[PDB]
């Protein structure tokens, strides 16, 4: 750091660029720092901001911003550099005051300034209050509006959305303004629609081409960032609902249904996209979730998105890691969708629980979806087992006997104890009149079936 | 009828179908209290008159166990010496969003009961004692500095 600052104080603009480029190359991949050189880093950080005040070529500005971004990884040196003037300089460099995008040579400076702002806001807590006092979210939204449809402005959009996500995750007043006073939902929905290039055939229907090409990494990143921001925007207020928001909540669900039927460049990107889509779908009110089905067919309908969700859940069940953060959202979404709509429940019942034909083996021994869901009912985690039992309970029209027919009393003891149905009975919601659905072989065997284990024993 | 030996028509204390057994999971450091429960379970499981009756096992007060494990004032190794060399089974599931100590304690406590039964009737253990907060906590842990 000692050579650097010696030359930094010198005027000339070529030497500073070379020194800072060498420093960036040397420390490009360091994330651990020692307390011996804290003061030498602080002095250089203070000098960098002093340099940025004057007018210098773009190449020097990019190197200065890169060095500042590298140095911002340490929290201990961010105390004496978190004043208002520094943040004003950073905002001026990012064109958040100067809001013109007619020059193409200034884009990397904007990207670097946004990266530095993200790092500083995440690390420092005084920066959050300063951002609240400087009206940062409104200016970010103005930039997003100004970036409606142009070329070579993908990275600016991604990092603007990343800064919005950070701000809405860390602070609550900014979240409230984004939700109510700034109209963020239509803007983010328009961003998503432009990302997916959606053309409407009906009010809530979009044209699907099954032979279309996959997405691109740029569009995938933009969509992931937009979905992550939309999750934070709509999480604050969802228990209150009025008819004025139904149209906006239905357009979002239509867009997400379109999202659930495409693929990305690789399998990991596709799984990430679908996971974020499920996370966002978990927030929409249930009465507006009926636009997931269009007039795999059931009763003259299209039932493909539910099939995609079921395959996603099965593929995540197959692996044996991170059940709490990988299984609860999709299971909750499926349960809530089935509880309110009839066609979805009737389509899922004959796909998860076909009519019983074999009673020789135990319900938890096998390799079908039913066997996996029964095995999930005795986990050491509470939420996972509870939601897994609740899904199968809902699919059986909330009747105890139909549940004991398919899982057995031994595996269903937790739900019965929790809900008070431990001595038989039924739930509260009513669905329709009982019908017969029994296979002939089961009728012959039925008299010799054990209730606790739920199989025919020799 | 279902008998309730722990502390349809269920009665406490030949028409028996299943047995429900209730123990407190957080009593590992009381003078032990899990040792008496395990001895009672071994006594009731090996009875010749109950060779065809299944057992359903309930393990409650899980949050108190988690708090006691996280406190650090008491350790399982001071009461169960075999815990030092214990290794997780092959059907365990890692949880990156939780402290490994409580997961190891839960698996050890379950296996203590399970090995007695495994070494025809069967046993079913159940642990007894929000989606928005799970996702929010995940976002804060996986954030990477630029």
């Amino acid at each position: 750091e000692e050579r650097a600052l010696y030359i930094v104080r010198a005027g000339e603009a070529g030497a500073i660029e070379r020194v800072l480029r060498d420093y960036s190359d040397k420390h490009r991949a360091t994330f651990k720092f020692e307390s011996a050189d804290e003061d030498k880093r602080k002095k250089l950080c203070e000098g960098i901001f002093k340099v940025l005040v004057k007018e210098v070529p773009t190449t020097c500005q990019v190197s200065c911003l890169e060095v500042l971004r590298i140095l911002s990884r340490d929290k201990k040196i961010l105390v004496p550099v978190t004043t208002k003037e520094n943040m004003q300089i950073l905002l001026r460099l990012a064109k958040l005051h100067d809001d013109s995008l007619e020059k193409v040579s200034e884009f990397p400076v904007i990207v670097e300034s946004l990266k530095c702002l993200c790092n500083i806001v995440f690390n420092s807590q005084m920066a959050q209050q300063l951002s609240l006092e400087l009206n940062l979210a409104a200016k970010l939204c103005n930039l997003l509006r100004k970036c409606k449809d142009r070329k070579f402005i993908n990275d600016i959009k991604c990092f603007d959305l990343r800064l919005l996500f950070v701000l809405s995750l860390l602070h609550t007043d900014i979240r409230s303004q984004l939700r109510y006073e700034l109209q963020g939902l239509p803007l983010l929905t328009q961003i998503l629609e432009s990302a997916f290039s959606i053309k409407w055939t009906d009010e809530y229907e979009s044209a699907i081409d099954h032979n279309g090409p996959p997405l691109s990494p740029q569009e995938t990143d933009c969509a992931i960032e937009a979905l992550k921001a939309l999750f934070n925007v709509t999480v604050d207020s969802w228990k209150v609902h009025k008819e004025s928001d139904s149209h906006q909540f239905r357009v979002m669900a239509a867009v997400l249904r379109h999202c659930l039927l495409i693929v990305g460049p690789t399998e990991d990107k596709t799984e990430e996209l679908h996971s974020n889509a499920v996370n966002l779908l978990s927030n929409v009110p249930v009465s507006c979730l009926d636009v997931l089905i269009c007039p795999m067919v059931y009763n003259g309908m299209n039932m493909e998105a539910i099939h995609v969700l079921l395959n996603f859940m099965e593929k995540r069940i197959d692996k044996g890691s991170s059940y709490r953060e990988g299984l609860t959202p999709v299971l909750s979404l499926l349960t809530e969708c089935s509880r309110a709509h009839r066609n979805i429940r009737k389509f899922l019942k004959d796909q998860v629980l076909p009519p019983l034909r074999d009673v020789t083996n135990r319900p938890e021994v096998g390799s079908t979806v039913r066997n996996k869901l029964v095995r999930l009912m005795t986990h050491v985690d509470l939420g996972v087992k509870q939601i897994a039992a609740e899904f199968l309970f809902v699919l059986c029209k909330e009747r105890v006997d139909s549940l004991l027919k398919y899982t057995g009393y031994g595996n269903a003891a937790g739900l019965l104890a929790a809900r008070g149905l431990l001595a038989g009975g039924r739930g509260d919601n009513w669905y329709s009149e009982d019908e017969d659905t029994d296979t002939e072989e089961y009728k012959n065997a039925k008299p010799n079936i054990n209730l606790i284990t739920g199989h025919l024993e020799e | 009828r279902l008998l309730l030996l722990g502390a349809f028509h269920m009665f406490d204390v030949n028409d028996v179908t299943a047995i429900i057994f209730v123990v407190a999971s957080s009593s590992y450091n009381m003078v032990n209290r899990l040792q008496e429960a395990l001895n009672l379970f071994k006594s009731i499981w090996n009875n010749r008159w109950l060779r065809t009756i299944s057992v359903i096992l309930f393990l409650n007060k899980q949050d108190l166990l988690a708090e006691k494990v996280l406190a650090g004032k008491s350790k399982i190794e001071d009461y169960f010496p075999e815990f030092a060399r214990y290794t997780t089974p092959e059907d365990a599931t890692p949880e990156p969003g939780e402290d490994p100590r409580v997961t190891r304690a839960k698996y050890f406590i379950r296996d203590e009961f399970l090995r007695i039964s495994t070494a025809r009737h069967y046993c079913y253990p159940h642990f007894t004692c929000d989606c928005r907060d799970i996702i929010q906590r995940m976002h804060l842990r996986q954030y990477e500095l630029l």
